[PDB]
């Protein structure tokens, strides 16, 4: 929500 | 963590963040205790109360974190889980007693300066170090009031173990022998509790006999945060050890 | 074998500016 995006490989 | 501080770089490089993927949101804390294993607080993972049953691909585990919200690159890292396991006797319909679950991933994490793992106690560390009195440290990214709302990086504080008749009275919730309370007095002057956010977490004691530090429990529960004469209830790492080990010994 | 020896503290030999706190109360 209020977090910065993680990178996409982990998801 | 309420009344609590920023955490200084590495203080506690076992502390982990369990993280939703979706949406992208902390759910509890958690501990790293060796390369492929990460211990928790069951509740974090199961409690049907509130519709809570999570599976593995559901979540990931931050480790070596310090910032609350952003991505730390090149600091923390980022991983998947094998597989989930809850304590067997988990009391979620009552009291929460054996509150515990261990979580193994897919891959080994490498330590570092940010990333290394807290001790399990033994019989004996344990035997010495949990009395009333005796300070242990709580951390995590958890709320900051039971109502600032939340921290920008980790939080610590220290926190004394309190007497089990002093736990018993400060509750109509039935305490077990697989819980310990933790806190200030009212008339200590002194504050500080874990809250909403902290769960899963460590807390952690070191050792004055080899310097290390082990961690004794798992925030667990509480009614409110720092409320005076209320107290933060821990799962008593020792007592559960025995299934600890079967589970890593065997899978 | 390792464990609970933080990398940027015991390793070191830096102490965390309150865990004297922690030892002061083990009486
Ligand atoms: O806490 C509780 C909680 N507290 C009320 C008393 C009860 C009720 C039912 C079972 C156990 N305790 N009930 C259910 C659950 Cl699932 N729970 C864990 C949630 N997060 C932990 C927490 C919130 S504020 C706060 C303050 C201090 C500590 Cl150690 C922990 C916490």
């Amino acid at each position: 929500g209020d977090f910065e995006e993680i990178p996409e490989e982990y998801l | 963590i309420v009344e609590g501080s920023d955490a200084e770089i590495g203080m506690s490089p076992w502390q982990v963040m369990l993280f939703r993927k979706s949406p992208q949101e902390l759910l509890c804390g958690a501990s790293l205790i060796s390369d492929r294993w990460v211990l928790t607080a069951a509740h974090c993972l199961l409690y049907p109360p509130w519709d809570k049953n999570f599976t593995e691909n559901d979540l990931l585990v931050r480790i070596g974190k310090h910032s609350r919200t952003r991505y730390e690159r090149n600091i923390e890292k980022i991983s998947m889980l094998e597989k989930i396991y809850i304590h067997p006797r988990y009391n979620w319909r009552e009291n929460l007693d054996r509150d515990i679950a261990l979580m193994k991933l897919k891959k080994p994490v490498a330590f570092s300066d940010y990333i290394h793992p807290v001790c399990l106690p033994d019989r004996e560390t344990a035997a010495s170090l949990l009395q009333a009195g005796y300070k242990g440290r709580v951390t995590g990214w958890g709320n900051l009031k039971e109502t600032k709302g939340q921290p920008s990086v980790l939080q610590v504080v220290n926190l004394p173990i309190v007497e089990r008749p002093v736990c018993k009275d400060s509750t109509r919730i039935r305490i077990t022998d697989n819980m310990f309370c933790a806190g200030y007095k009212p008339d200590e002057g002194k504050r500080g509790d874990a809250c909403e956010g902290d769960s899963g977490g460590p807390f952690v004691m070191k050792s004055p006999f080899n310097n290390r530090w082990y961690q004794m429990g798992i925030v667990s529960w509480g009614e409110g945060c720092d409320r005076d004469g209320k107290y933060g209830f821990y799962t008593h790492v020792f007592r559960l050890k025995k299934w600890i080990q079967k589970v890593i010994d065997q899978f | 074998a390792d464990c609970g020896l933080r990398p940027l503290f015991e390793k070191k030999s830096l102490e965390d500016k309150t865990e004297r706190e922690l030892l002061e109360s083990y009486i």
